[PDB]
């Protein structure tokens, strides 16, 4: 439903530090492995709002989404 | 069925041009084409540092299958990138996910090896609930699957090398990180693409400056990703500065100001001034529209040029006869010559300008990425920086040798002449106490960052034992604060341009000086979690007072250089020649004379006036009171602090005594006139 807007919607995630590993379970996609493709191609206009020490703890533990 | 829902083609997106031109990488494309054409261990995975375009290698593989420079065994294949997303996303019931994975594998077997599957982030697939480790290992075993993987070097160690029975169904197609020159080539192809997209014209010196400055200053990420980031972000900056002008902002604020003033006055003259400024506004607005129309026509004709190039690539694959000569010799020379006519027309009409990206916008995007002042000197900043000694002689009086060496170091960094294997400077300040080491360094931070203690100040009088190196490096793996780095490396890896001030360095055990050997030599300091930190952009200032008796004994009748020689021998007695060889220049302070103390008294009284005036009281002073403060505050051995505590006593005790007394009225002038032997306030 953001692809059907054609670049019209600026998506605002607050607490981007949270998103890495949201849903990691037995059969999961970790919610960073479903936004790594869509963020990789620029089709999504996500805006991150995180702390600094939460950024050292959570995102730079994971360079592919860093 | 199955291979329509859950997979995303690349060969369609390389056929409809949706992918990017992938330049270079012919070695690794060739090695993947080798590894696909075997009998066992047929599945490759791409393993490299995150950012070097493993997905770009597979997109280029699709472009070479379409362009057909591949060998004959892979002509006519289809590349299906796999989507774990929809596969997992549909399965509400038990076994539905394994049913869908089995259905995809049965249709892969029915497509009979004609399909090369591309699973990026293979470490995601390895866990899916048997689930996907035990189900693809049949097709990974018997060679009927031609999966191609792409994963980080990090997650290949964890989520694959955990299990050998999945580890050895794959190949380390180790994608190298490219050098400077291949980064230049990649940027040339994507210069073509981004000039299509952001309606700009990227100058080629901006490409070579973007490659060099991306290699030198950003050290977090990995080429060629950072160079494409700098190019694309500067092109965004130019599209924004085109899209907005500022002259019309000044004119619009001026006309709405004079409009409100004229409507308030309703002598006039402002109808005439408003009409003239609105005529100016309309003329500049029409010129703005004309330039926007010119750039619109130019970028539409360049888009038509690229559409002609995609159509002639369609004619190169398909092979029409008259379409080749028609498209080429008709469309290309006329569109390119009126492209150049439109380009020189924009060179005529861009006044109000910039539609091209030179090196300067690259430097501005780089200075706003990290914080290193790379950019060219706006003249406020350049006249700010030529007055560097004049900026430091308002919080440091005396001590000219210090301000000379320091201002020389900052000027050598801002011009370009600095050594990119070192920090900017590394000063070893010496001299007996209370002459202005620590306030010189706070004067630097107040100049440079517009704040007094906005700097990384390490107290080197906590490190009196050997085991407290680890407060600044951090913790080695498998210990307590391993999750939290050091204090030096973390607060530099945040902000690469700062002033690291080592407070009174001679107290510590010599091991922290071994850490400083690493720092002052090559700007690197491997912290606890095993990563370097670029210290090539700081000013590691270290203070001391190791020559107090010597400097207070012989600064009279000795010149500067010989004093430096003698205190140099004394510090050599206190340090190892390793460390004092690394130092940029040991500068030497000197104890203060009488007139310097008079000026310091004036400065401290200025901040006292500041305190009591933002309180609300106003104070003047007699010059005799200043002379008594200069005479009581003078002694060599204790520096410029007996002045401050003499000021503290002989003003701040009776004055605060009387302000709390309910005596001294607000608003009136508090005159600090002397008594016969003291200083007192009066009120009249
Ligand atoms: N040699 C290259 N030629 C052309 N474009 C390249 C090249 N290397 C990288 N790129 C571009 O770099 C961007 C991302 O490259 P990728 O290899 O996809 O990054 P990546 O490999 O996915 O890194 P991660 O860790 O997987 S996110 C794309 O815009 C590519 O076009
Ligand atoms: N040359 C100076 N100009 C202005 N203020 C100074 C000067 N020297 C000292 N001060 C004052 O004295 C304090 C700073 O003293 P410092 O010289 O920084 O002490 P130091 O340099 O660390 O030497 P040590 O190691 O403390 S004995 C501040 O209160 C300053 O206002």
């Amino acid at each position: 439903d953001l692809a059907k807007q054609e670049g019209n919607v600026i998506l605002f995630i607050d607490a981007l530090h949270t998103m890495v590993g949201a849903g990691k379970a037995d059969g999961a996609m970790d919610a960073g492995n479903m936004l790594k493709p869509a963020l990789a191609r620029g089709e999504l206009h996500c805006v991150g709002a995180t702390t600094l020490d939460e950024y050292r703890q959570y995102i730079e533990k994971d360079a592919a989404l860093e | 069925q199955a291979l329509k829902k859950y997979t995303i083609d690349l060969t369609e997106r390389a056929e409809q041009g949706k992918l990017d031109p992938v330049i270079g990488r012919d070695e690794e494309i060739r090695r993947t084409i080798q590894v696909l054409q075997r009998r066992t261990k047929n599945n490759p995975v791409l393993i490299g540092e995150p950012g070097v375009g493993k997905t770009a290698i597979v997109e280029g593989l699709a472009q070479r299958i379409i362009n057909g420079e591949v060998p004959e065994g892979l002509k006519g294949r289809r590349v299906l990138a796999l989507d774990m997303g929809a596969l997992v996303a549909g399965a509400k019931y038990r076994g539905e996910f394994e049913e869908r994975l089995k259905g995809v594998l049965n249709d892969l077997a029915k497509q009979e090896g004609n399909v090369i599957l591309f699973i990026d982030a293979l470490h995601t697939m390895v866990g899916a609930g048997m689930d996907a480790g035990n189900m693809l290992k049949p097709a990974l075993a018997r060679g009927e699957l031609h999966c191609v993987g792409a994963t980080t070097l990090d997650e290949y160690r964890q989520y694959i090398e955990k299990d050998a029975a999945l580890e050895r169904r794959f190949q380390k197609v180790f994608v190298a990180e490219p050098s400077v020159e291949d980064t230049i080539a990649i940027l040339r192809g994507l210069k073509e693409r981004y000039e299509l997209h952001h309606h700009v014209q990227i100058t080629d010196p901006a490409i070579v400056a973007a490659a060099t400055l991306s290699h030198r200053y950003i050290a977090d990420r990995q080429l060629p990703d950072k160079a494409i980031d700098l190019i694309d972000e500067a092109a965004s900056s130019i599209r924004m500065q085109i899209d907005s002008p500022e002259e019309l902002d000044r004119l619009d604020r001026r006309i709405i100001q004079l409009k409100l003033e004229q409507q308030a006055l309703m002598l006039d003259m402002l109808n005439e001034e408003l009409s003239d400024k609105e005529r100016q506004y309309s003329e500049l607005e029409e010129e703005w529209k004309a330039e926007k129309a010119s750039l619109s026509g130019t970028q539409t004709i360049k888009a038509e040029l690229e559409q002609a190039k995609i159509a002639i690539e369609q004619a190169r694959r398909v092979g029409d006869l008259a379409r080749m000569s028609e498209l080429q010799y008709g469309k290309i020379p006329e569109l390119e010559k009126q492209l150049e006519a439109a380009t020189q027309l924009e060179g005529k009409t861009m006044r109000l300008l910039r539609n091209k990206v030179t090196d300067a916008e690259i430097a501005e995007v780089l200075a706003r990425w990290t914080g290193i002042p790379v950019s060219r000197m706006m003249e406020s900043e350049r006249e700010k920086l030529l007055r560097m000694e004049q900026e430091l002689h308002h919080r440091v009086i005396g001590q000219n040798e210090a301000v000379d060496a320091v201002s020389n170091a900052i000027r050598r960094s801002r011009a370009g002449l600095a050594d990119p294997n070192r920090p900017i400077g590394s000063f070893l300040f010496l001299g007996p106490t209370g002459v202005g080491k620590t306030e010189l360094c706070k004067a630097l931070a107040n100049f440079m960052f517009d704040s007094d203690e906005a700097m990384v100040r390490i107290d080197m009088s906590e490190f009196m034992e050997k085991h407290s190196v680890s407060r600044l490096v951090g913790a080695p793996p498998g210990y307590v604060g391993y999750e939290e780095g050091g204090y030096l490396t973390e607060a530099v890896r945040r902000r690469p341009y700062s002033v690291i001030l080592l407070d009174a360095v001679e107290k510590a055990h010599p091991d922290v000086f071994n850490i400083l050997l690493q720092v002052l030599d090559d700007g690197r300091l491997t912290d606890g979690q095993g990563r370097t930190v670029d210290f090539r952009n700081t000013v590691v200032i270290m203070t001391s007072n190791l020559g107090s008796d010597l400097i207070q004994e012989r600064f009279g009748e000795l010149d500067y250089a010989h004093m430096k020689e003698l205190v140099l021998g004394v510090v050599s007695h206190n340090f190892r020649p390793e460390f004092i060889n690394r130092i940029d220049e040991v500068v030497v302070f000197h104890p203060l004379g009488e007139q310097h103390i008079a000026s310091i008294a004036q400065i401290q009284l200025k901040r006292l006036y500041k305190r009591l005036e933002e309180r609300g009281y106003e104070i003047h002073i007699s010059d005799e009171a200043l002379k008594l403060l200069s005479e009581n505050g003078y002694d060599p051995v204790y520096g410029a602090r007996p002045l401050k505590r003499a000021i503290q006593q002989q003003i701040e005790n009776p004055l605060a005594q009387q302000i709390l007394s309910g005596e001294l009225v607000p608003g009136k002038v508090i005159r600090l006139e002397v008594n016969e032997d003291r200083i007192v306030a009066v009120q009249h």
